[PDB]
């Protein structure tokens, strides 16, 4: 089969990281949770 | 239909047409020269022979092209499709090292919107496209990674802030 | 096949004539960088040629190796010639002839022959700058 | 008669060996030249490059035809494909 | 450039700057002079 299944394992290997660091720039640093 | 190709080709649209067509003439040379270094004058027999085994590997070519004709993500994604069209005849490599150029350009492109912050489009072959400062438009690629683009960029734009 | 040998030459004889015409004493900033920067591809141009000189003086060349010969050099020059026409043809000098060394090398992005060319001679110009 | 005999063996038509899809290549059968002795190893060798054109026609109509735009299984198939690219290497 | 280098070198009408120009064109025309020796022995062409 000709699709990717190689080189997008490092692709959603960042997006992830990146919305877990925005989920946790609202937490530690605004306080979205004192809310 | 070896001149009539090389008539096919001309360029001084979209990126990835502009690559796809660039890897056609990188195939239309190679053509030009296998002749004159295996077979100037042989046999008469010869000829026809050792042209006919590879010479129907270029007349696919004529077929695939419209020797209008696809552009943009039209031709980005027809043109991926024939790689699980045809991928067990002679005609396997020609496809593939002609998807290889063809989504050169747009990997980089999505490799933008992701880490600087950058959002690449300028002809139309980018997915994405067109308060709470989210109200951003989104009306083969894969689905599983179209979506999250969506969401991962305008994450992206908020960061900046 | 003569006919097909050519464009290297007419792509040659105008990639000097920018560095000929441009040696003056007064023009942009970055266009006096960039003729010494144009002219060491010039120069890697000739090793190639210094073999072919060799060779030629040895009694022996004929036109299908000298096709076969001249098929990587042929994008090189013509990348070479694409930019001096753009260069003397917009008037461009000073700084906004390092806006379109910057555009260039984003605009090629299918194959990166170009691009790193492209990068090369605006590594060298932002070094004084 | 010497590059005649190869021309039509080779699978181009030849011009008194005369092509028809009901009776594949034969020989004119009535010229001066030709006498029984000769005229009967002409016909068996014509066989031979009749079902040659068959082959090699078959093998060009079944394979590399489509861009895969449905489609026809004894029309198409992976099978007719695999079998086309045996049958030119035997 | 020679004719110059030749006259001014000596001359003590134009000062001590002028003997010090003359001292930098000589060291200019030194490294000239080394690829010229090199050219006419590498002649059998030399294009």
């Amino acid at each position: 089969v000709l699709m990717k299944r190689s080189i997008t394992a490092p692709l959603a290997a960042h997006i992830s990281l990146v919305n877990k660091a925005a989920v946790d720039y609202f937490f530690v640093e605004l306080h979205l949770e004192a809310h | 239909c070896y001149t009539r190709l090389s008539h096919f080709s001309l360029q001084p649209k979209g990126l990835v047409f502009q690559a796809f067509t660039s890897g056609l003439r990188r195939y239309l040379q190679y053509y030009r020269a296998c002749v004159l270094s295996t077979p100037p004058t042989l046999s008469l027999l010869t000829i026809g022979f050792l042209f006919k085994k590879l010479g129907r590997q270029l007349r696919y070519l004529a077929e695939l092209c419209g020797v209008a004709f696809p552009t943009g993500v039209k031709l980005l994604s027809y043109l991926y499709q024939e790689a699980l069209h045809n991928c067990s005849n002679e005609h396997y490599p020609v496809l593939l090292s002609l998807l290889k150029t063809s989504c050169e350009p747009y990997t980089r492109f999505i490799h933008d919107w992701v880490y600087s912050g950058v959002f690449r489009d300028a002809y139309g072959e980018f997915m994405i496209q067109v308060k709470l400062y989210w109200t951003h438009g989104y009306v083969v690629f894969l689905k599983h990674i179209a979506h999250d683009i969506y969401v991962c960029g305008k994450t992206i734009n908020l960061l900046k802030l | 096949l003569v006919h097909r040998i050519l464009p290297v030459a007419a792509s040659y004889s105008a990639v000097t004539r920018f560095i000929e015409e441009k040696s003056s004493f007064e023009y942009g900033q970055v266009n006096h960088a960039l003729a010494a920067a144009m002219r060491t591809l010039v120069k890697e141009h000739l090793i190639l040629v210094s073999q072919l000189e060799q060779l030629h003086r040895q009694g022996l060349l004929s036109l299908q190796k000298l096709w076969f010969y001249i098929q990587p050099a042929m994008r090189t020059m013509d990348i070479l010639a694409s930019l001096a026409t753009s260069v003397d043809k917009g008037e461009c000098l000073g700084g906004s002839t390092l806006s379109l060394l910057h555009d260039r090398s984003f605009s090629y992005t299918g194959d990166s022959q170009a691009q790193e060319l492209c990068l090369y001679l605006t590594k060298a110009a932002s070094a004084p700058y | 008669m010497i590059h005649e005999l190869l021309l039509a063996l080779s699978g181009y038509p030849g011009s008194i060996f005369t092509w028809n899809k009901r009776s594949g290549l034969q020989v004119s059968q009535d010229f001066p030249f030709l006498h029984p002795s000769e005229t009967s190893v002409l016909n068996r060798l014509c066989r031979l490059g009749t079902d040659y054109i068959r082959f090699t026609e078959f093998i060009e109509q079944y394979t590399g035809h489509v861009q895969q735009q449905q489609g026809q299984g004894g029309l198409h198939g992976i099978y007719l494909r695999a079998f086309c690219t045996g049958l030119d290497s035997v | 450039i020679r004719r110059y280098t030749d006259q001014r070198s000596l001359d003590r009408s134009f000062g001590l700057v002028g003997q010090s120009f003359c001292a930098a064109l000589h060291q200019e025309l030194r490294e000239y002079y080394r690829l010229l020796s090199v050219l006419h022995s590498q002649l059998q062409s030399l294009t």
